[PDB]
């Protein structure tokens, strides 16, 4: 039954956010690490990208692989996943926008797949150690000793045990409809989202249109390329812009519960 | 422990955009000016310091709180118990709760 | 206190109220890029473990 | 950097034989004590954005061998200011670093 | 490193294991590097070697 949330997969977009370290620099990642919680103890970490990997973008096999490229989605497949700290993670599981992933101690931790042509990786910091629930200090779980009551999260996906809110995305910025009318500057449309334009000059001044032009302004560096584009929801990453017009529906679960297993 | 789910920030483009103070437990709000944000198209607003980005941030519960959390207590003195074994004579045996 | 025991204060699980004396300040995004300089204290149940 | 004769900085020109062999970057990997991520290379030289390492190890992917090299070299990053992080965050306040450029100009 | 963790790639999959076991690597001297040089005096260390007869 990976067939349960379909409140996330149907609704749930793959979100892209600013990466701070992105490999170089401040990219924008699709798999721009957000809330890193290095709080349990069984050598576990739960993440979330603003990518949701999961089903495709309709209804098919947790483990393929839905990220943004452009203003669209890649649902393809999950191949060269790497979460990775101090040293190179264990990937757990994943749903959603969510992975858990078994890790060492790390000052920070790194994320990142290989979508084939490319590393495309992300970054981030984030203080993590692994104490395991007894009064022994190790750094690592063992293969026998005694069970006792520790604080983990779960390999599952069945589960409702919490939900954070998850409303529309505000714009986004697209430059690549900008083009131009052989003098003027020209936007296009996705598909006939709703795209929210004016320049500098005078000319029109909302946007919610197909393929306009721009009578007045003429240059692409002073104009408004938007993508008011909430057919799917998202997640309500700190490195999203408002989507200013409403707080919109999109309640949806957390897979990675934190749960008492014996560890 | 906290988990300080930022809700996402508003930006509006030319000009400011006042925060309120909501509710929401230490719903910490700022709004600032002086921004050009790039994201993904290189920056979006077109003016250059009437782009306005409020900030807001409120604490909730960590998912951990249910499960992972301390707890206090007043405690007061209450009453004791026992499960008192008497092999009593020949009877031979009770085990009760007193 | 914030980092001090006690950051959050909540009556029980399910109550929506709480006390958070986190000494949450934002500050501004750098140099015209989208995130939340979130500035805190880790919490006072992080110590205290 | 570019090949033998004047195209693409990206491509990949080692020696093999006594010969050169100016093909692709396609796997490069410097790394320490984790896997670093490159900045950008210009002619015998490459940054790359590393954590801190006792040691550290390079190399890229031929294809047909790893084909890698690995040095000892005592590595740390302080950054400026008072905090003696281990990594540098994504947010505070900007103030004078050294560092190298991304350019080659 | 803490642990110890070994695995290859079959090919359709990761396929690997990991362990638990503290790991240190002083080298024989008074030096307590972490790593061992290019270069410095040699002297009698413990160490495996590369063969199998
Ligand atoms: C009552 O006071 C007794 C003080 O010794 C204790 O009761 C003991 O309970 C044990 C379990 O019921 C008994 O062990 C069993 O004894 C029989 C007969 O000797 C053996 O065949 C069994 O193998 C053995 N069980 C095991 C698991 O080994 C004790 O015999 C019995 N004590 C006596 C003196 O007979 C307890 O302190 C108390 N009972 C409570 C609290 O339930």
């Amino acid at each position: 039954d990976l067939d349960t949330h379909f409140t996330q997969y149907k609704l749930a977009r793959p979100y892209i956010a600013d990466c701070p370290n992105c490999g170089h620099s401040r990219c924008d990642s699709p798999i721009a690490i957000e809330e890193v919680r290095g709080d349990a103890h069984a050598g576990v970490i739960r993440i979330q990208t603003s990518a949701m990997f999961g089903l495709k973008t309709d209804g098919v096999d947790l483990a393929y692989m839905s990220f943004m490229n452009g203003k669209t989605q890649k649902s393809i497949k999950i191949d060269n996943l790497h979460v990775r700290t101090s040293a190179p993670c264990s990937l757990v599981s994943h749903h959603g926008y969510y992975i858990l992933a078994q890790c060492p101690p790390g000052d920070t931790v790194t994320v990142g797949f290989h979508d084939g042509p490319n590393r495309h990786t992300c970054t981030v910091a984030h203080k993590v150690e692994f104490r395991p629930v007894g009064r022994e200090k190790y750094r690592h779980p063992p293969e026998h000793g005694v069970e006792l009551p520790c604080n983990r999260y779960t390999h599952k996906r069945a589960d409702q045990g919490h939900y954070v809110e998850m409303h529309q995305p505000g714009l986004v910025a697209d430059h690549s409809l900008l083009s131009i009318h052989s003098a003027k500057v020209k936007i296009t449309v996705p598909s006939g989202a709703q795209v929210k334009y004016y320049c500098k000059c005078p000319d029109v001044r909302e946007g919610i249109t197909s393929s306009d032009h721009t009578t007045t302004c003429t240059d692409v560096k002073q104009c408004r390329a938007y993508l008011i584009d909430n057919k799917k929801w998202v997640y309500n990453s700190g490195r999203l812009p408002r989507g200013e017009g409403d707080t919109f529906k999109g309640k949806l679960h957390v897979p990675f519960v934190p749960v008492k297993a014996k560890c | 422990k906290y988990k300080t789910k930022v809700p996402s920030p508003v930006v509006k483009c030319c000009g400011a955009t006042q925060c309120t103070s909501k509710p929401h437990p230490d719903y910490q709000c700022q709004v600032f000016t002086g921004v050009y944000p790039f994201m993904w198209g290189g920056a979006y607003c077109f003016c250059d310091t009437e782009n306005t980005q409020m900030s807001e941030a409120y604490v909730e519960r960590s998912e951990e709180c249910s499960i992972d959390h301390a707890k206090a207590y007043k405690v007061h003195t209450g009453t004791v118990q026992a499960m008192v074994n008497i092999t009593y004579g020949s009877v031979s045996w009770r085990s009760a709760d007193v | 206190k914030a980092g001090s025991f006690g950051d959050l204060q909540s009556r029980t699980s399910t109550s929506n109220d709480l006390y958070a004396n986190t000494n949450l300040k934002l500050q501004r995004p750098q140099a015209g890029i989208v995130h939340t300089p979130f500035t805190q204290a880790p919490s006072g149940f992080e110590r205290w473990k």
